[PDB]
């Protein structure tokens, strides 16, 4: 039962496609944050790599961001797909894709390649953040390679992702979101050093990669 | 493992389902023989029935492939039937393109190419038979040429095939104007290798000339024998 | 679990594409260091024999187009298809946008490629890494490498195939940011010859080119026989 | 039946298991050699034959890619023959009906051993188990000589020697080659080495020798516009074989 | 490629072919050889078959085709539109030339995967 | 125990030369609920038992018309009865449009025998599992068609398949020479039919709900009778 | 009801999923004719409190 | 419009030249290609022979020499045999090895006509072939060269010239 | 027919194994059999498709 | 693949707005041409060869669309070649014929080439003609171009039964000297090609064959620059 | 060695001697049918099978076994139901497109091989299962009477009697005696092969035969006096 995508489990699931998400639990860290009006993505990242021509966080488009966990290749290739969809929905189309939209294809897109014996399933999970073109509701979405996509408040998908997503389970609240960008900087940021790269999505296709987090780490490490 | 159930490199560097296909062209267990005159070509074939209520006319391992070119499978018929067809087709359809007559080693190429794909691809067996061309070219005069499963094809002087070629082949090498002559002189050469009488219904003959390639009826076969008895 | 390359075993890992990252570590050493003003391409000519051409049979080091190189560790004869492919897929950016290809975009697509293989059944993975070395004027002189799992990474001085290890550690202890592209020769030379198994690193084992100033010069052995004696090797 | 499964994968220790067992076939196959002069290039092999029975004519292992190269094999003819005849088609279409002119050696062998590279990753047909030794001229590159492999892996030799005397061919080869070698020279040395490797009789008919040498303008067929020269492939005739035997 | 966001219109960015402009109504007006040279091969080969059945009866042909689509399907090469080796042979176009072999004929939709998908269907 | 190593697919012989994957087809069918079938010379009766997944839910169809002059009964697999019902009634439909005539019964129940039959010869797909009783009345008459999933299709008098289906198989034997010499009286037919299935029976009895019956003859268009109007019958 | 084995039943009352098997005594012991909307909305919930 | 442009090739002793009257005159290598036509159509075949001549660069490590250049346009240009390119292509250069100065013209399609004194295409060509018979003589020196070859591109209809040695070429430009 | 822990049972086993347990257990045979088949088929690994997977 | 009408709804919209003979002999055929190629009314080049080579012993000369019979032999002469590779034997001249006229009738005579093949083969010599159409016809003399007519009334004059080696070239030649002075699309000089059973084709080019230096700086310059290769 | 376990699982395999053992095991399955005999007359041919009855419910004048490919072609096969049927209307269909094209009933040679391509195409590959009937097939045309009788293999050779099935060793040894005894008038041979098939053996014998004189060419059936002496005879 274990070496087949077409072949149900006597228990009644299918074990080649949970080995998939072992591969996604091997790979490095990505954690997401939902604010009242903004979303963070803080990412896990030797001596002779050249750090210039390197961001684990991809943006699908000027509103929409897709960090990933697990085999990087697939991501790769997983994230140009995207892309194409998103522009080619904006020709088809007059309005930006919406980021459930997105989702949903990366999602049918990773469930697309589970529907064959001779193709290897996506081995990477997906971590869809962004905002609704023209509204200030966050948005953050989780795809599998199962195909499964679901809206989460805050996910963390990777190495040490238990740990981490019981860290965030008891200091986020869903009726106490935080508020501030600096709010959910500091939770995604304490939430990467119960084991750094920190992406701030703002409504209006405003993007921005944190540069100097040290202070929010000296700040958190005191306390 | 696969090795032995597909047609691909076994550790040793040998293809196992390819050389089995060899020992498969014995079953039928039956032997022949062609040789070259001076300007015809002559192939015997043995023809055990064995059943007394199975008919020897439609039992014949001789096939008219083309006006000049005929060939005699050693093997089981099902797969020489197949083959025959092909080669009966791949004559006509060289003469249309090409706009003249089928050679005879060409013939065994395509075939013997064809054969190459068998023992490449995974999921196409070999087919199992040794095939002998037989016919005289208006370019090469008289020539016989044979393919086997595994792909190979080659000229030959005179040729024997079957469980007993070794003992035909040795006679002819030791022995090395109408193909009546070439008959009988194949015939015997035969019998003395084997030691066993023919008669009408033991054998089949096919003869290559110039004009036409035929195959000897039972009555000529018997005409043949009784020239022989004569000696 | 290592039968196909579309079967994840328990542990989520593809043997297959493992086993192919192994065979590379059999093959001959390839070494790439990038200096402040160019780069250098190494490689150790594993198959060797007195009968064999030396000259004129490059098979670690190729051009791929004006201004990039690889250098080709594992087995040749799958490099050869990838390699036409990035010679004709960097002509068609140039037939298109009238400009050299750069080469993050030329990895990418070369990367995505052996990806490809280890995502269908009836491919098997290429069994063969990369080290490309190009210039453009996004970023200038960079270094990359690519694996048969298709997945690349920027490197300052790189070494691959066989005792990476050992090679990449000389590499970190050695390497300087601010050196030039002759130092990064003598490094080049001086990493290979204590790593190879060999008991002398002679020319006619070693191949060379080098991209700086914007010319790539594959060393003829004539004068990688200079360079060696001028190193002291 | 979309797909089928690859019938070359790597084993645990990182190799091929097809593409060695290809080799293997190699080895166990015939024995078969090639010089390369400073004036030519010398291509040789012994035929084997199932019976004595069997037209050595027939038996042409040295084949004729364009009229400047040539090619040997040893392992399985049926492979090496399908190969040749998709080598001639592919110096047609790529090369000389887009250029005008038949292909050098170089790329020849670089087209031939694409052919072979890509049934070493595919679902249905197993590698090629014949490594063909490819001899030709190029007005540029000049006299070459290539041992392609069945993993598509080609290498320029001097001299080379493939089959099952392929190692004591090749030492023999060894101490038996010069810079300075003259192709009469060579076909001497090459006679020589293939001796020691042939188990039984050794003449001109169970010997076939190929030359890739000066231009043969008898050879060509027509006269006229001399700037279209002879070829340079030639397979030496078994009556010459057996006068330069006894030399 | 139909659109994914609506399952009715080319989707004319993955479609590279020069915008939406090829519109499909205007693909009509086509040279008087194009139809007839396009598909010349195939009515020979069908018109081969046909012969076959009425000859050597439905068998031939069965046998053939299934050759046929045995290699054709277990060839897969996304990295080269050259036919198989083994094509030619049963074909019979191992000895021959044509303009289709001498003239065999972008960044978004060339890739491998785009013809894993269509190979398999996926 | 060596059953298990030739039973893997319907492209296997076993060394003592049974296709087991077809034979497990074939018992597939004892799975379904009994159905009857019956015929005189001039009027055929179809009888079903039909079954319900819980009490809950409604009883499962298993009778179809494919035109008004002939229908069919269903026994084993749910996905293949309905594959094979809809393409006869694919066939009922497409003769009459090119052609104008009635497909008669006789054609109808070998023209799906090809379909059955290639299954069993390829690999990947697999037998059908459904087994179907044809009821018609054309030209030439009364017709009862059995098909069963290896591509056997026997006219018959009367028959039972499905789950117990030899006790009613053996009652029809016990009353042929009855049953055909009712002619010309429908009511009578129907009521030894639905005798006839009333012997396969172990605990459930006959209801308006779970009986289906039909019936067609020269004056009877295809009628299936269900629900109250099955109550007189019982 | 639309199981994947590509059947279809129609049900007066029906649970599927985990603890279905509960769900489905409990609706054979509750459900009538005369259920009123109102009730079976409740009903359901009641259902729900004990296989959730 | 920048359509219809005029060139010229001729060839001289060791030496050749080309001239016309935005380039119409494009170099791969040591060989020279003239392009006359469709100035879309000449954008086009830049760009495809400088695709195939750069591949062939590669693969061969060699420079392609002109007369095989001149065989590679000519399959090129029977491609789309039907709707051809709207150009009549000149090429010139020197063999490197031979060193026999070479220059050929051709139509739509392809035909190779290999003159030995001198190629003109494009417009206004009709004036061009019997100015450059009249003033053409074999085995002019480069600079006796230059002359004939100006002279003839002037009177016939700014303009440039393009003067192949064997490791040097000059570029002129003509009142 | 089944791995172990899976085991599927025709829905005549199932008439004829609540009527014959009944015998040694004693219980009132038709109220048992009443009480067994609403738990047999209505929703149980025991049933599993048949009840909807057979016509 | 193939030809690919790339542009011909482009081109369609932009337009919106020589003498050849065979002669047959005794012990063989020789193939006559002449040397004039005409774009138009000029002489486009002059001293052009006009018989193609599709083996050894089989040349070929065409006229109507130059690249097309240049295009289409050389494509047969490569099918000859691999051919002959194929099957070890030296090619026949039918074979030339079959896929030659198998090939043009596949383009509907779109592919314009006009061609009189003759060769000499195993099985003797032969001398045929083909039309764009696949159409042939085989005859001991032929003649093709605009000044076939010419030609021709030379051969039918002169010619008979088994000619001489030496006849039949001084016919063949005399018979397109009188299309070069008669017709205006032929001129220059004589191309001859003998093919013979026993001997190999003897290609006889130019068999028939019937000061404004300025001062240097009389062109101003504008500028002048160095190109580097 | 009957088994060749290792390979036999799969088709279109050869053994280490050479046997392709599904074949072989296809050849099992025919051995198990109702015993099938057909004997060569001077002016005709001659079909006999031993139908076993199963039940009363069955028609007697549609249960026929003994198919009729063509008006001048009689067929009768032992084996798998689902082949021998598949091959009939296989083999009907290439006598109906012969006489289509050639405007000539099909020579019974000429059918014979177009059938055997057929069933050996099955034991090239090994999505497919070689077909698991013994097929006797003959008639009458320009060339006279033939016989004949293909394997599974796909092997057929021309006979002058043959015999398959369960009953085949005895059918054989009779049927030798009596080609030695009588070196056949049609009429004569009805008596015979009902003989043959009665020493052979609830059971019903069912006859057909094809000759030039007494039918024209044409196939019929025994029926009546004739089939009643031949049960006398028997």
């Amino acid at each position: 039962y274990d070496r087949a995508l077409s072949i149900f489990s006597p228990d009644g699931h299918i074990f080649q496609v949970e080995y998939a998400l072992e591969a996604v639990k091997r790979g490095t860290c990505a954690v997401g944050v939902k604010g009242k009006n903004c979303v963070v993505l803080g990412c896990e990242r030797l001596k002779l790599q050249d750090t210039r021509i390197t961001s684990k966080v991809s943006k699908i488009d000027s509103h929409v961001v897709l960090s990933f966990s697990g085999l990087n290749a697939d991501s790769r290739i997983l994230i140009e797909k995207a892309r194409v969809e998103a522009q080619s929905h904006r020709l088809t189309l007059e309005d930006p894709v919406t980021v459930e939209y997105l989702t949903r294809y990366v999602a049918g897109v990773q469930q697309r390649y589970t529907q064959s014996g001779g193709v290897r399933p996506f081995g990477v999970s997906t971590l869809i953040a962004g905002f609704d073109p023209r509204d200030d509701e966050p948005k953050l979405y989780q795809t599998e390679p199962s195909g499964i996509y679901s809206s989460w408040s805050a996910q963390t998908i990777g190495r040490n992702s238990k740990t981490v997503r019981e860290f965030l389970e008891k200091n986020y609240d869903r009726k106490e979101p935080p508020a501030t960008v600096e709010e959910c900087v500091k939770l995604t940021v304490r939430s990467l050093l119960e084991v750094i790269e920190i992406t701030v999505v703002k409504p209006d296709s405003d993007i921005v990669a944190l540069s100097s987090e040290e202070i929010n780490q000296y700040v958190t490490q005191i306390e | 493992g696969y090795d032995r159930h597909i047609t691909i490199f076994s550790p040793e560097g040998r293809l196992y389902q390819v050389e089995y296909a060899f020992k498969a062209t014995n079953q039928t267990n039956i032997n022949s023989l062609a040789v070259r005159g001076k300007d015809c070509t002559v192939v015997i074939s043995q023809k055990k029935v064995p059943d007394k209520l199975l008919d020897p006319t439609t039992v014949s391992y001789i096939f008219c492939i083309s006006r000049t070119i005929g060939m005699v499978v050693n093997g089981p018929i099902p797969d020489a039937r197949n083959a025959a067809l092909r080669a009966k087709a791949e004559a006509a359809e060289f003469r249309y393109k090409y706009g003249y007559d089928m050679p005879c080693d060409v013939l065994a190429k395509r075939m013997a190419n064809l054969s190459q794909i068998y023992t490449q691809r995974a999921y196409m067996r070999p087919l199992g038979v040794i095939l002998t061309f037989v016919s005289v070219d208006e370019e090469l005069g008289p020539s016989i040429y044979k393919t086997d499963p595994a792909g190979y094809y080659v000229g030959y002087k005179a040729t024997a095939t079957g469980p007993k070629q070794q003992e035909i082949t040795t006679n002819l090498e030791n022995h090395f104007e109408s193909w009546e002559k070439v008959v009988e002189f194949a015939i015997t050469h035969m019998i003395d290798a084997l030691g066993t009488e023919f008669s009408k219904n033991d054998l089949e003959v096919g003869v290559a000339t110039k004009d036409k390639f035929f195959t000897l009826s039972a009555e000529n076969i018997e005409e043949r024998l009784v020239a022989i008895a004569e000696q | 679990y290592d039968s196909r390359t579309t079967i994840f075993s328990p542990e989520g890992r593809l043997y297959q594409v493992e086993y192919a990252l192994e065979s590379i570590s059999h093959a001959g050493t390839a070494i790439g260091i990038m200096a402040s003003d160019g780069i250098v391409l190494a490689a150790e000519r594993k198959v060797t024999s007195t009968l064999l051409e030396q000259d004129t049979s490059t098979e670690k080091l190729y051009k791929l187009n004006d201004k990039i190189a690889v250098a080709v560790a594992g087995l040749t004869a799958d490099a050869e298809i990838l390699i036409n492919t990035a010679r004709i897929h960097a002509q068609n950016y140039l037939k298109t946008y009238n400009e050299d290809i750069p080469v993050e975009i030329l990895v990418r697509r070369l990367s995505d490629i052996k990806q490809g293989y280890t995502q269908h059944g009836g491919l098997r993975p290429f069994g063969v890494s990369f080290i490309y070395a190009g210039y453009d004027d996004r970023y200038g002189y960079q270094l990359y490498t690519s694996n048969p799992s298709g997945n690349y990474t920027g490197w300052k001085a790189i070494s691959v195939g066989a005792n990476t290890s050992a090679a990449q550690t000389l590499l970190q202890m050695d390497y300087k940011d601010d050196m030039k592209v002759d130092d990064a020769i003598e490094l080049a030379l001086k990493t290979l010859s204590k790593t190879t198994d060999s008991s002398a690193l002679t020319y006619d084992r070693l191949e060379f080119a080098t991209i700086r100033k914007v010319y790539q010069k594959i060393f003829k052995p004539q004068e990688i026989k200079d360079i060696l004696v001028k190193t002291g090797i | 039946d979309r797909y089928s499964f690859s019938l070359t994968t790597f084993s645990p220790s990182g190799k091929l298991g097809q593409i060695d067992y290809a080799l293997t076939a190699v080895k166990q196959g015939v024995t078969s050699l090639g010089i390369k002069a400073t004036n030519g290039v010398v291509i040789a092999t012994e035929k084997k034959s199932s019976s004595p029975l069997a037209m050595s004519e027939t038996l042409s292992k040295v084949s004729l890619l364009t009229p400047d190269i040539g090619a040997v094999y040893s392992g399985m003819g049926p492979d090496y023959r399908v190969l040749v005849d998709k080598s001639r088609k592919v110096a047609h279409t790529s090369y000389k009906r887009i250029y005008g002119e038949y292909p050098p050696t170089k790329l020849l062998v670089s087209e031939v051993a694409k052919i072979m590279q890509e049934a070493t990753q595919s679902g249905g047909v197993r590698p090629f188990g014949v490594s063909l030794l490819i001899a030709g001229h190029d007005e540029f590159n000049g006299f070459s000589l290539y041992q392609v492999d069945p993993s598509g892996s080609y290498f320029p030799w001097k001299a080379t020697a493939i089959g099952k005397g392929s190692v004591a061919a090749k030492t023999f080869l060894e101490k038996r080659w010069n810079d300075e070698l003259e192709l009469e020279d060579a076909i001497h040395i090459a006679l020589l080495t293939l001796k020691e490797s042939v188990e039984g009789e050794f003449n001109g008919d169970t010997i076939e020798l190929a030359i890739i040498g000066d231009e043969n303008p008898d050879l060509l067929g027509y006269t006229g516009i001399p700037t279209d020269k002879g070829p340079r492939f030639r397979k030496l005739t078994s009556q010459e074989i057996n006068d330069r035997l006894e030399a | 490629v139909l659109s994914s966001a609506v399952p009715s219109l080319p989707d004319t960015l993955r479609q590279q072919e020069g915008g939406a402009v090829p519109l499909s109504t205007q693909l009509n007006d086509r040279h008087p050889l194009e139809s007839t040279l396009k598909n010349w091969e195939t009515t020979q080969r069908q018109r081969q078959m046909e012969q076959y059945r009425q000859i050597f009866g439905i068998a031939e042909p069965m046998k053939r085709t299934m050759e046929m689509e045995i290699v054709n399907r277990t060839d897969f090469n996304p990295l080269s539109t050259n036919g198989s080796i083994h094509r030619d042979i049963l074909l019979n176009k191992e000895c021959s030339i044509d303009w289709e072999d001498v003239y065999p004929g972008t960044m978004v939709g060339d890739d491998v995967h785009s013809k894993i998908e269509k190979q398999l269907g996926i | 125990m060596f059953r298990n190593n030739y039973d893997g697919d319907t492209v296997t012989f076993s060394p003592t030369g049974r296709l087991f994957q077809v034979e497990y087809a074939l018992e597939a069918i004892k799975q379904g609920s009994v159905t009857v079938g019956l015929r005189s010379n001039t009027h055929a009766v179809l009888v079903a038992l039909k079954r319900n997944a819980d009490e809950l839910s409604s009883y499962q169809k298993k009778i179809i018309k494919c035109d008004e002059h002939m229908g069919l009964s269903l026994a084993g697999l749910a996905p293949d009865a309905r594959v094979l019902s809809n393409y006869l009634r694919q066939q009922c439909n497409y003769s009459s449009l090119v052609f104008n005539r009635k497909l008669a019964v006789e054609r109808a129940g070998h023209l799906l025998c090809d379909k059955a039959q290639k299954n069993t010869q390829s690999y990947g797909g697999r037998p059908y599992g459904v087994g179907l009783l044809i009821i018609g009345y054309d030209k030439s008459g009364a017709h009862l068609l059995e098909f069963q999933p290896s591509g056997n299709v026997t006219e018959l008098y009367g028959t039972a398949i499905g789950a117990r289906s030899q006790g009613a198989k053996t009652y029809l034997e016990r009353t042929l020479d009855t049953f055909i010499k009712i002619d010309g009286n429908p009511d009578e037919l129907i009521k030894a039919g639905v005798e006839a299935i009333s012997q396969s029976l172990r605990d459930e009895s006959l209801t308006v709900d779970n009986l289906s019956i039909a019936i067609v003859g020269k004056d009877t268009p295809f009628t299936i009778y269900d629900g109250e109007a099955v109550a007189k019958y019982i | 009801h639309a199981e994947p084995s590509g059947t279809f039943y129609r049900y007066n009352a029906k649970a599927i999923g985990s603890g279905s098997e509960g769900a489905q005594a409990e609706l054979l012991n509750e459900w009538h004719s005369s259920l009123t909307l109102k009730e079976a909305e409740l009903l359901v919930l009641k259902i729900l409190k004990q296989v959730m | 419009s920048i359509n219809g442009g005029i060139v010229v090739a001729m060839t001289g002793k060791d030496c050749v030249a080309i001239a016309c009257d935005f380039e119409k005159i494009f170099h791969y290598g040591h060989v020279f290609l003239g392009i006359t036509g469709l100035a879309t159509d000449v954008t086009t075949l830049n760009e495809m022979f400088r695709y195939k001549t750069n591949l062939y660069k590669l693969k061969e490590e060699r420079a392609i020499e002109p007369e095989t250049f001149t065989q590679l346009v000519s399959s090129s240009l029977y491609e789309r045999r039907f709707g051809p390119y709207f150009v009549g292509p000149v090429v010139a250069g020197i063999n490197s090895k031979s060193g026999k100065p070479f220059i050929a013209g051709f139509d739509l399609i392809g035909c190779i006509d290999e003159a030995k004194d001198f190629i003109v295409s494009g417009t206004a060509s009709d004036q061009l072939f019997g100015m450059c018979e009249s003033l053409y003589e074999p085995n002019l020196e480069p600079e006796d060269l230059f002359e004939t070859i100006s002279q003839a591109l002037l009177n016939a209809a700014g303009a440039v010239v393009y003067i192949i040695k064997k490791d040097e070429v000059v570029k002129r430009y003509l009142k | 027919e089944g791995p172990n822990g899976f085991e599927k049972l025709s829905l005549s086993d199932m008439g004829s194994l609540v009527d014959l347990c009944g015998q040694w257990l004693g219980f009132e045979p038709s109220r048992y059999s009443e009480e067994c088949y609403r738990l047999w088929r209505c929703d149980s690994a025991a049933i599993g498709a048949q009840s909807g997977l057979y016509i | 693949a193939g030809l690919s009408f790339d542009n011909y709804q482009r081109n369609n919209f932009l337009a919106e707005n020589t003498t050849i003979v065979g002669v047959k002999f005794n012990n063989g055929v020789v193939i006559a041409a002449d040397t004039r190629s005409t774009q138009g009314p000029i002489v486009a080049d002059k001293n052009c060869a006009k018989l193609h080579r599709i083996s050894p012993k089989i040349w070929c000369a065409g006229a109507g669309t130059a690249a097309d019979t240049e295009a289409v032999t050389q494509l047969i002469g490569s099918n000859i070649e691999l051919h002959s590779l194929y099957t070890s034997r030296e090619p026949r001249v039918v074979s030339a014929l079959q896929m030659l006229k198998q090939h043009l009738f596949k383009y509907q005579g779109h592919i314009g080439a006009y061609l009189i093949v003759a060769g000499v083969d195993p099985t003797g010599s032969h001398l045929f003609s083909i039309h764009a159409h696949g159409s042939t016809d085989v005859g001991y003399y032929l003649s093709l171009g605009s000044g076939s007519l010419a030609a021709m009334a030379v051969l039918e004059s002169h010619w008979k039964q088994d000619l001489t080696k030496e006849e039949a070239i001084k016919l063949a030649s005399d018979a397109i000297q009188a299309g070069i002075w008669n017709d205006l699309g032929s001129g220059s000089n004589v191309d001859v090609c003998v093919m013979e059973i026993g001997k190999d084709a003897e290609y006889l080019r130019n068999y028939l064959t019937p000061s404004y230096k300025f001062p240097r700086g009389t062109t101003a310059v504008l500028k002048e620059s160095i190109v580097n290769i | 060695t009957s088994i060749g376990t290792g390979y036999d699982l799969s088709n279109s395999v050869f053994s280490p001697d050479g046997r392709n053992f599904q074949v072989e095991y296809a050849v099992k399955a025919v051995e198990n049918g109702t015993t099938s005999i057909g004997i060569k007359c001077n002016d005709g041919v001659v079909f006999a099978v031993e139908k076993l009855i199963t039940s009363k419910l069955l028609v007697p004048q549609k249960n026929v076994k003994i198919q009729v490919v063509d008006r001048h072609i009689g067929c009768v096969y032992s084996g798998l139901i689902p082949d021998g049927r598949h091959l009939v209307n296989r083999g009907r269909e290439e006598a109906a497109s012969f006489k289509k094209l050639y405007k000539t009933p099909i020579p019974i040679p000429a059918f014979a091989d177009r059938l055997g391509q057929y069933v050996q195409a099955h034991t090239l590959y090994n999505s497919v299962r070689p077909f698991g009937v013994s097929t006797i097939f003959g008639g009458v045309d320009k060339n006279g009477a033939h016989l004949y009788m293909l394997e599974p293999s796909g092997s057929y050779w021309g006979y002058k009697g043959a015999a398959t099935g369960k009953g085949r060793q005895s059918a054989k040894a009779e049927l030798e005696k009596l080609v030695d005894h009588h070196p056949l008038s049609a009429r004569e041979a009805v008596k015979q092969a009902a003989k043959i098939i009665y020493l052979a053996h609830d059971f019903e014998l069912e006859i057909s035969w094809c000759s030039l004189s007494e039918t024209n060419g044409l196939h019929k059936f025994v029926k009546g006096d004739l089939l009643q002496e031949a049960i006398d005879f028997a």
